[PDB]
């Protein structure tokens, strides 16, 4: 029965699943990048750069 | 094409290519300014091509000076006022007195701005009187009404611009006159709800004396 703070220790010894969670982390970071870019475009005002 | 080169075609050949939205191109007739006799002539097919629609963007990005901005057309090939006529005197030294009374003198077109903003405007040369000598044939026209007074607003309720001609090529025999054209007119307003915008139109033209 694992504690809650060591539940990612089941992929110490499973390298394909390690690559899977590397990929999922990369996808989440890129998703933040795209969503923050679109939100910042929609908020942004180019009306006077002076 | 020229005028007879256009009228040699049939309607099945004109239909579907955009040749109909053109002035007929005039041949070599440059600088024939002494080859102009007098008379109270009329015009046969006074057509005017536009080639660039620029809008005075009133928004500032540099200082208190605003230029004209090249834009895109929006509807389709919906320009080149056709079949205009009236009364067209040629005087002594080249004083043209050109009076427009009839014909399709109006065309309503829409045009963006970079920034994603649409502006509708008329292109009207209704009732123009140009009395000048072959360089700045000046005078004013009417911008009658962008929409009729019987127009329904979406919830069921409810001027003069500048125009400068020029003359470049003159056919001495048949009187075919080409030239360049400029104009500045206001935009549409929805009756004071939106302030108007200045619009410059440049182009060419064509006419046949008779
Ligand atoms: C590069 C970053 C990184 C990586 C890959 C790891 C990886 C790991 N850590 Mg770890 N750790 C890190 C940074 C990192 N750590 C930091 C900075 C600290 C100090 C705060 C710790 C403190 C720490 C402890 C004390 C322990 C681990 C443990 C572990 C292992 C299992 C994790 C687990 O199941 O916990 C699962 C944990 C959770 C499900 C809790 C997540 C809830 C968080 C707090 C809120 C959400 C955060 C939110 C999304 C914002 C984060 C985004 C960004 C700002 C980072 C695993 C190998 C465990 C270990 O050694 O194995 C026995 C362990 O006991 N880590
Ligand atoms: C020469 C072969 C090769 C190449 C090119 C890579 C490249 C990479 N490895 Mg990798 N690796 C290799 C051999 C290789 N490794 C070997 C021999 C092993 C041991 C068996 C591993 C074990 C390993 C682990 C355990 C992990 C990596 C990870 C990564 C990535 C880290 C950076 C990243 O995510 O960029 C971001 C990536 C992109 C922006 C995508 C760019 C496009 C790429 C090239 C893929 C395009 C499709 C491609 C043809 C599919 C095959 C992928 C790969 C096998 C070539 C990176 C793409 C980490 C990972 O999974 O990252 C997610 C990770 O945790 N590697
Ligand atoms: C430099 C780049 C970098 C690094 C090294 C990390 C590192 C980490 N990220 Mg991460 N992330 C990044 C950039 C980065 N991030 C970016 C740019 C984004 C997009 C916004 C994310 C979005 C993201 C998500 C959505 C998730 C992670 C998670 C994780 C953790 C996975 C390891 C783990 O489970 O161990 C165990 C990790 C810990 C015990 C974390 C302790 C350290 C953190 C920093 C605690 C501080 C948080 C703070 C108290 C506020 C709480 C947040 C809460 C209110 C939401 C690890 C700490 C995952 C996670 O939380 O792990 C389950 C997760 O789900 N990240
Ligand atoms: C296809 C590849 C690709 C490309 C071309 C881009 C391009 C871009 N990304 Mg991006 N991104 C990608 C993949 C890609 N990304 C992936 C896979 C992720 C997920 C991890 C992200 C996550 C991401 C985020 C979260 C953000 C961007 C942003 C950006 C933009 C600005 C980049 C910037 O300032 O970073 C500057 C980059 C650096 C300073 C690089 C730091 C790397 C350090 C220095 C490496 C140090 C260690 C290294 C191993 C060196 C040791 C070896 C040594 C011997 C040489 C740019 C358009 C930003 C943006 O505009 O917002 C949307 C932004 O915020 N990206
Ligand atoms: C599948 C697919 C698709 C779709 C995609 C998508 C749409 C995705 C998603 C995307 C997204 C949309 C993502 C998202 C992202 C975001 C995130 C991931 C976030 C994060 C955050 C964080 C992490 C934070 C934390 C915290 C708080 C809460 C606040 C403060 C700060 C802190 C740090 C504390 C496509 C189309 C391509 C097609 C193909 C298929």
């Amino acid at each position: 029965g694992l504690p809650w703070y060591r539940v990612h220790t089941v992929v110490i010894n499973d390298p394909g699943r390690l690559i899977s969670v590397h990929l999922m982390h990369t996808a989440l970071v890129s998703g933040w990048a795209g969503s923050m870019a679109l939100f910042e475009i929609s908020v942004f005002d180019p009306s006077d750069p002076v | 094409l020229t005028f007879d080169e256009i009228q040699g075609l049939t309607y099945l050949q004109v239909k579907g290519s955009g040749i109909a939205n053109t002035c007929p191109v005039l041949e070599s007739g440059t600088t024939n300014l002494k080859e102009l006799k007098a008379g109270s002539y009329k015009l046969e097919n006074f057509c005017i091509e536009p080639t660039s629609f620029t809008v005075k963007e009133e928004s500032q990005f540099k200082g208190g000076e605003t230029e004209f901005v090249k834009t895109k057309l929006m509807t389709r090939l919906t320009y080149t006022l056709d079949a205009m006529s009236g009364s067209f005197k040629v005087g002594s030294d080249g004083s043209a007195e050109l009076k427009e009374d009839d014909g399709i003198d109006y065309a309503a077109t829409t045009v963006q701005l970079p920034g994603g903003e649409r502006v509708a405007f008329l292109f009207t040369i209704k009732q123009f009187d140009g009395k000048g000598t072959l360089d700045n044939i000046k005078g004013d026209f009417l911008v009658p009404s962008y929409r009729g007074s019987s127009f329904l607003d979406p919830k069921g309720r409810g001027l003069k611009g500048s125009a400068v001609f020029s003359v470049a090529k003159v056919d001495p025999v048949t009187g075919e006159i080409a030239g360049v054209f400029e104009s500045i007119q206001p935009s549409d307003t929805d009756l004071g709800a939106k302030p108007p915008k200045d619009i410059k139109v440049t182009g060419l033209w064509y006419a046949q004396l008779k």
